[PDB]
DNA sequence: CTCGTGCCTGGTGTCTTGAATCC
DNA sequence: GGATTACACCCAAGACACCAGGCACGAG
RNA sequence: CCUGGUGUCUUGGGUG
């Protein structure tokens, strides 16, 4: 399992590659990467396993910017940042990234 | 700003809940599947989220506007003490639980893994992904002296001697840096990468040992 | 056997007891019999 | 030596005896106390006496 | 095949496909006993090697399991362990081989076998004596109790023969004390102590007049009549079966608020089974609990009435000694569920990576062995966790001081009371011990009365089912419990097949 | 004389646990749930046989 | 929860035979040997 | 030569529900 | 609700578990 | 060239 650094989901790494991240591919890309891309994106060190079933009404969810994303695991803490290229990149397209790692 | 996000009693509240020590992430991925797999029926779960933090062994945290949702999202969890053991959490003590919290070039650090477990290390650089540190460290050899390890087999610390393993038993690669069994000494300490989940920062308390050497 | 088996251990209960009741009981130079705490138990041992 | 020799020593009245048995020959222990608060705290280096 | 499947289910949202996965037991295979060298190589095992390397001689048990995969949109030969082998038994190597061959063998003849050998140390177990399951005794009670008489069963089924529940039914009030001398029963799982007229109106016979044709079968008998009076009255405004069972349910150690509409359907699993399991656990039998309970209360009073003496605890023909067999069976069922559940809770998460487990991977033959060859070597009955509150000292060292004392030990019971109690009526030598232990051979010291050694020809009942006895008593004019009415019957003989009341017979003489 | 007992029940609206206090009127068969927290009352039908844990039952059966 | 846990070791390393309440358990399944059962009994410092 | 799987060693941490008399 | 329940002595017979991480070997 | 450390906790079976 690995956790995504821009939206905090908790999936196994394998779906990052599959599928790419159910929140943020339309920027990141993960699913049309190579594994050295997914573990830049996403870490394989978090802590505090958040069931969110109710984004849009959970306060939880609210206080840990995932509102406005899918039903599913997150973590409170992603160890890591985003890499400054793409960090660049995101930015490019009008996405603020705003680092889970405390 | 994260302060307009505080809670309100507008919001669900939340309980705490006592579970099996370890079993903590499997009690918040059970409710996750009955969570899910009751949306849009006749009886769903009325429960909005549930957590657990590593610092609060033993607890999961469940999100909710009824008490019985509680009872609900736990029912026939193996996990879960019977007791009717659940305990209220105050809006005012809502955001502390959700807290998610170093490291520099130069700084001592202590190994946690290997032979070198418990010895004290310098910070040299980390890697450009950020995972791995370069630590510099008193070297444990023994120059293949008995060759055809552990932490408890180990050899005791001394400063790499290029002309020790000149005689015994080793490649040049700058000034004072040599590759001898394919790890690098550079003016007699190892440089050796160490993930950095497995080095203490914090709290380290030097020795009687260390305060003679370093 | 079974008598002998068992009421070895009551007896011997008994004279537990017995003994830390008495143990510090002693005559004194004066004639009386005395406790550690110097309680006159007897004014003359035996009455003779 | 148990519970019930210690009774038979009282009886003969051989103070000396018991004092002796349960003392050098067995566990005889030198201590130091302090006068004034009577607790085994004294710390005692005898060759710097 | 005592839980013959393990089930799980998952209401596949992630489409609903329910996907049970189910796991069957099927037979069980015993090979002879083998030593597997670090080499990897086999050879059969021999008891005098096994001696000599402090091995343990045990033969391997395989298990067939079988896999099934029910879906709906809306294995073979897995090893277990290994168990310890009785030498000179039918699965022993030694039974074979003859007289010449022995000698090779390093054997000697004059060894007749019945023991274990644990860690080269050879094992014996002794004979465990325990009250029978089934039957009611009766006993009176000290003066500063308002008890006076307790009528006692422990219930145990006949398959396997293992523990279930016990069950009491005290007389309350003592002698011109206690005012009203009613009766109230306990039942497993419930908190406090339920009158018994209660108890009968719960179970579907309602109106005083059966209940009291239920359980006197003499109307004249105003002196047993008078004593049930006050438990009529003490349990009137309970007039029917549904605020019976509701009553029963507000005090079985369960939860806070089951409402009404369900806690009634759980008293009646209490009712059904765990209460008197002995005599059935389907549906829709009802009338043999009730006419059993009856018996019950007949026979307390019979000992209250003086008309009968109060039970002998030490009469022989109330005793069953339990043997290698029924003492390994209830060790192999702890172990079993134990290697069941490590089983089940491996599926959990061996399922979510949705990959086909290898079976051999999901059976650690650990679990039995290790837990065979501990109690077997420390005597301790039970999980290692639990070495105390379980009985020891089950299993001994086998004496081999001299041949008289072999012989002796292997047949040698005991009884486990304590050294705790002082007292005399387990030790004494009582009447009914004659041809059955031996008068002399007692220990000296604490266990002086409490071990015994069966006498010269005794012997024990190997067991033998009792359906055949049921068929045969039918044949024979039995008649059911369903004919029976005491103005009718006030004269035929009750039938006990194990203890469960089967039936009546009107000519028990030619029967 | 009635009966004035505290229970560790907790109460069907206010959830305040440990907070219901039964009265149990046997001279009347009259009993009575209190709940020392919001302050409500119901009551029920009692026997002889009654006890504070048949009465709180009633109660839940009351509410559903 | 963390401040009675620290009460409850302090006490059961004084005295691991508190009524109604389990006692201090070893690794190995066996109750811990406070002081106060190193004083009592049989075999403890004053009567052994 | 690289990746994956299995085995061994070290470190951290518990839980399905199941003998009798006296003061 | 616990505490009480003879004395001394001999001898034979036993010992943590589970999970995670790292290293080594084998196969592709 | 003097000093010189080998376990415990139980359980079970025995002796007077
Ligand atoms: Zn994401
Ligand atoms: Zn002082
Ligand atoms: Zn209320």
């Amino acid at each position: 399992e690995r956790a995504c650094m821009l939206c905090g989901i908790v999936l196994p790494g394998r779906v990052f590659m599959q599928n790419g991240c159910p929140n943020c591919d339309s920027v990141l890309n993960l699913r049309d990467s190579d594994q050295a891309t997914v573990n830049e994106c996403t870490s394989s060190s978090f802590e505090g396993l958040v069931a969110v079933g109710d984004n849009e009404h959970s306060w939880v969810a609210k206080w840990l910017r995932v509102d406005r994303f899918q039903p599913g695991l997150y973590a409170v803490r992603v160890d890591g940042r985003l890499p400054s290229d793409i960090v660049a990149a995101l930015e490019q397209y009008g996405v603020y990234y705003r680092p889970r790692d405390g | 700003p994260q302060r307009l996000l505080i809670p309100t009693v507008d919001d669900p509240g939340i309980w705490g809940v006592k579970v099996r020590l370890g079993k903590e992430k499997d009690v918040v991925r059970q409710i996750l599947k009955k969570k899910l797999a009751r949306e849009g029926t006749k009886n769903p779960l009325e429960i909005y989220s549930a957590f657990q933090r590593d610092s609060f062994k033993g607890h999961v945290y469940i999100e909710a506007r009824k008490a019985e949702a509680i009872n609900d999202a736990l029912k026939g969890n193996v996990n879960v003490f019977s007791n009717n053991s659940k305990f209220l959490v105050g809006i005012v003590e809502y955001k502390d639980l959700l807290r998610p919290v170093k490291l520099t070039r130069g700084s001592y650090v202590r190994v946690k893994n290997g032979k070198f477990k418990g010895d004290l290390a310098q910070v040299d650089e980390v890697l450009e992904n950020g995972l791995e540190a370069r630590l510099k460290l008193v070297p444990r050899l023994d120059y293949g002296k008995d060759l055809s390890y552990t932490s408890k087999f180990r050899p005791a610390q001394r400063l790499f001697s290029e002309a020790e393993a000149r005689v015994h038993e080793i490649r040049r690669d700058r000034d004072g840096f040599v590759t001898y069994g394919g790890e690098e000494y550079y003016e007699g300490f190892l440089y050796k990468t160490f993930r950095l989940q497995n080095l203490i920062v914090n709290s380290i308390n030097p020795t009687l040992n260390e305060l003679s050497l370093f | 056997l079974i008598d002998t088996a068992v009421k070895t251990a009551e007896t011997g209960y008994i004279q537990r007891r017995l003994v830390k009741a008495l143990e510090d009981i002693m005559v004194h130079y004066d004639g009386t019999t005395r406790n550690s705490l110097g309680d006159i138990i007897q004014f003359l041992y035996g009455e003779d | 030596f148990g519970e019930m020799e210690r009774d038979c020593m009282i009886a003969h009245g051989a103070a000396g005896f018991l004092k002796e048995r349960l003392m050098e020959a067995s566990d005889a222990f030198r201590v130091h106390v302090c006068g004034i608060c009577g607790l085994m705290s004294v710390i005692a280096n005898l060759k710097k006496n | 095949w005592e839980e013959p499947r393990l089930i799980l289910d998952q209401p596949a949202q992630h489409d609903n496909i329910n996907k049970r996965y189910e796991i069957r037991f099927g037979k069980i295979y015993l090979s002879r006993p083998t030593m597997t060298e670090a080499d990897g190589t086999t050879h059969a095992m021999f008891p005098q090697e096994a001696r000599l390397r402090n091995l343990t001689y045990s033969s391997p048990v395989y298990l067939d399991m079988e896999k099934s995969m029910f879906t709906s949109i809306d294995g073979n030969k897995v090893h277990i362990g290994k168990v310890p082998i009785m030498l000179r038994s039918k699965f022993c190597s030694l039974r074979t081989l003859d007289e010449v061959d022995l000698y090779k063998m390093k054997e000697c003849p004059y060894d007749m076998g019945g023991y274990f050998v644990i860690n080269g140390s050879e094992k014996v177990l002794i004979a465990q004596e325990r009250s029978a399951a089934n039957i009611v005794q009766v006993f009176k009670k000290a003066a500063p109790s308002p008890i006076s008489h307790v009528a006692e069963i422990r219930s145990a089924l006949e398959k396997g023969s293992r523990l279930i529940s016990t069950m009491q039914i005290k007389l309350y009030g003592r002698e011109d004390k206690g005012t009203g001398r009613t009766i109230k029963a306990t039942l497993p799982y419930v908190k406090q102590d339920i009158p018994i007229v209660i108890v009968f109106r719960a179970l579907g016979v309602v109106p005083d007049g059966e209940i009291l044709q239920h359980i006197c079968y003499d109307e004249n008998d105003w002196q047993m009549l008078e004593m049930l009076k006050p438990c009529i009255e003490e349990g009137f405004v309970i007039q029917d079966k549904e605020v019976a069972l509701d009553f029963i349910g507000r005090r079985g150690s369960a939860a806070l608020g089951i409402r009404r509409e369900k806690r009634i359907q759980y008293a009646k699993d209490i009712l059904q089974k765990e209460l008197l399991p002995h005599i059935t656990q389907e549906e829709g039998f009802e009338t043999r609990k009730t006419f059993f309970l009856g018996y019950m209360v007949n026979r307390l009073l019979l000992c209250a009435l003086e008309r009968k003496d109060q039970d002998d605890r030490d009469h022989f023909g109330k005793k069953r000694l339990d043997l290698a067999g029924p003492l390994l069976a209830n060790l192999f069922r702890i172990l079993f569920r134990k290697l069941t559940r490590e089983i089940y809770r491996y599926m959990q998460r061996c399922i979510e990576t949705d990959r086909d487990f290898n079976l051999n991977l999901a059976v650690k033959s650990t679990t039995i062995t290790s837990g065979l060859k501990y109690s077997l070597a420390t005597g301790n009955w039970g999980e290692q966790k639990k070495a105390m509150s379980s009985r020891a000292g089950v299993s001994q060292v086998l004496n081999r001081y001299t041949y008289s004392s072999t012989l002796s030990h292997l047949r040698r019971t005991n009884t486990p009371i304590g050294r705790d109690g002082k007292l005399a009526k387990p030790r004494q030598l009582h009447n009914t011990h004659w041809g059955l232990v031996c008068p002399a051979e007692t220990p000296e010291g604490q266990a002086c009365g409490l071990v015994k050694n069966l006498s010269l020809l005794s012997g024990i009942s190997i067991g033998s089912p009792s359906e055949p006895i049921i068929n045969f008593l039918e044949e024979w004019g039995m008649e059911p419990l369903e004919d029976y009415d005491p103005a009718q019957h006030t004269k035929s003989t009750r039938i006990f097949v194990n203890g469960v009341w089967t039936g009546i017979h009107r000519d028990p003489s030619m029967l | 004389i009635k009966q004035k007992l505290e229970t560790q029940f907790t109460c069907l609206f206010c959830n305040h646990d440990n907070s219901v206090v039964c009265t149990l009127d046997k001279k009347n068969s009259i009993g009575l749930l209190e709940c020392k927290k919001c302050n409500l009352s119901f009551q029920a039908p009692i026997n002889s046989l009654s006890q504070p844990i048949d009465i709180y039952s009633d109660w839940i059966d009351a509410c559903e | 929860e963390v401040e009675q846990l620290l009460q409850f070791h302090v006490a059961t390393y004084m005295d691991n035979d508190i009524a109604g309440q389990p006692q201090a358990l070893q690794k190995s399944g066996r109750p811990v040997k406070a002081i106060r059962a190193r004083l009592k009994g049989k075999e403890g410092r004053l009567r052994g």
